[PDB]
């Protein structure tokens, strides 16, 4: 569906991340939505909020 | 004459799926008669309301009834985990307003298998042939099935309803028609699949004439 | 007050003589206080007295359900004749009428093609065996398997779904245990349907 | 089910100079009686055949 892979992907797994909270998490996909351009960076910055706030 | 009835619908399984679509919920009232046609909406999240809703113009019906539709926008994440959309329908002549209340089917996602089946031999006498995808053992049913080859949608295809399998899982076939030359020349087609329970909401199988 | 609901046959029970079709006109919301229920049956108009009604029996509700079986001859299901279910009783101000026939349009042969697992699905405990039926007119079809001259019974069929041509196709998935789909078994899809000869056809499949 | 009962029956269905009253008389002999097919056929098949025009 021409769709983006990398954007779809990154809207994947940032949806999955455990440690994240709601707000953080739709402020994320939000950011996705505005630039897809953006979607390795919000991956990558989602990631490590998720890791730092691990039990 | 009974009052008008409100009938509400969840979101294309694509839409809530795919970040680069945008979901939407559906809220249809029928037998609005042409004397009090003044409907109005209010919708919920959970039980909180929301404000980004659209209406769609009044428009006359067949049986000289009116119809009146309003949409409202969702997240992906929303509908997908779970919450509550509510639809609640008011007149200055209802005696009650309506109200109607969807969410996405609870139970434990399972993840499909996708498999491609090539035209049977005795089909091969037709001018058109049927590819064949076959996905089984998905759960719950909301699911998309698209064909295309080379980076271009097949269109000329349909897709069964989910059906329900002895294990408490669907499946279902996707049939493509291409005609028989296409397949003879080495066209690769695609099946793709969209689940909530695929990594990437997305995975994709290919068939073409090959060695068996 | 009460509705009437009007069923046709199994799509099975036209196309076989040795089995026994029937129209079954049901009655819903039957009331407590007045429950004697009255049919009149009608094939082409013209009033029929074959029928036999079951004594009404208690439902979920504090209501009775009550159902009258018309026996049709399968040749005149498939000879397109209406059926009318006329049902009296003093809870409606009118009686109401339901009327059933075959679906008009011209009868299309359905093409039965049998289809082995998907390579990928051999890696299963259990795989696939797809039965392909497509471009048959009307929707009204039976689907069944089996091997070695008896039944298996561990299949499911889509329903039907509308062509882009006006015609009709389903699907039947039976699955087998992969070694038995190893070893040879032959396995076939029958297929019942008006515009078949015979009504009937059969299709085999194995290794 | 019976091949021949149900063979018998598909033909009869589809002989085009029978009358009603005549088909319907072939199919209930066929329904009472399944080891009297191929006699009835062959009876139907007659009588088509003398209805042609
Ligand atoms: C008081 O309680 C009553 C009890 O019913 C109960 O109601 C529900 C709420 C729940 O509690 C259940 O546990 C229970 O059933 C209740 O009665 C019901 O009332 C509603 C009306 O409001 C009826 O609703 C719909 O009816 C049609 C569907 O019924 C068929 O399918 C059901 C499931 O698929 C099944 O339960 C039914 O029994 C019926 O099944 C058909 O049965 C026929 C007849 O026997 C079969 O045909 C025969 O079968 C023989 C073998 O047995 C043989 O093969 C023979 O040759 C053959 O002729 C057939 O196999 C089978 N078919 C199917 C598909 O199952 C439905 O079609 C209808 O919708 C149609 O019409 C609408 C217009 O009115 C359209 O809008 C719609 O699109 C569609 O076209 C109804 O929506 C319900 O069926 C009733 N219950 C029963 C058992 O009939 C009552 O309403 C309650 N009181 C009040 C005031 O509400
Ligand atoms: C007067 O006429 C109006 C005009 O509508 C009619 O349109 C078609 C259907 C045809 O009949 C024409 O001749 C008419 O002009 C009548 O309006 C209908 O009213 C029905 C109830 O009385 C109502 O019944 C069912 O509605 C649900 C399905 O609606 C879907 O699907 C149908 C076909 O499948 C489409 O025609 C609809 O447009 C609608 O499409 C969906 O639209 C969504 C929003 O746009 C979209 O997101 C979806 O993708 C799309 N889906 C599909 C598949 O296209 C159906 O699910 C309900 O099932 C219930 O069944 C029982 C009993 O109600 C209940 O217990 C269950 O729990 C289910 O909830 C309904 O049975 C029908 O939708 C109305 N049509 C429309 C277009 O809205 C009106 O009834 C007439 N009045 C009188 C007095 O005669």
């Amino acid at each position: 569906m021409k769709f983006n892979k990398e954007q779809q992907n990154a809207f994947y797994e940032i949806l999955h991340l455990p440690n994240l909270n709601e707000e953080q998490r739709n402020a994320f996909i939000q950011s996705l939505k505005d630039d897809p351009s953006q979607s390795a960076n919000l991956l990558a910055e989602a990631k490590k909020l998720n890791d730092a706030q691990a039990p | 004459l009974g009052g008008p009835s409100v009938f509400l619908f969840p979101p294309k399984p694509k839409d809530t799926l795919m970040i680069s679509r945008t979901p939407e919920v559906t809220c249809v009232v029928v037998d609005v008669s042409h004397e009090d046609p003044e409907v109005k909406f209010n919708w919920y999240v959970d039980g909180v309301e929301v404000h980004n809703a659209k209406t769609k113009p009044r428009e006359e019906q067949y049986n000289s009834t009116y119809r009146v539709v309003s949409v409202l926008t969702v997240l992906h994440q929303d509908w997908l985990n779970g919450k509550e959309y509510k639809c609640k329908v008011s007149n200055k002549a209802l005696p009650a307003p309506i109200e109607k209340t969807i969410s996405k089917a609870k139970g434990q996602p399972r993840e499909p298998q996708v498999y491609t089946l090539p035209p049977s031999r005795e089909e091969m006498t037709k001018n058109q042939v049927s590819l064949t995808c076959l996905v089984k053992g998905f759960y719950p049913s909301d699911i998309a099935v698209e064909w295309e080859s080379n980076g271009q949608p097949e269109n000329n295809y349909k897709t069964t309803p989910p059906v329900l399998d002895s294990d408490g899982s669907f499946f279902l076939y996707s049939k493509l028609t291409v005609d028989k030359s296409r397949w003879q020349q080495g066209n690769v087609f695609s099946c793709s699949v969209m689940h909530e329970a695929l990594h990437n909401h997305y995975t994709q199988k290919s068939l073409s004439l090959s060695p068996g």
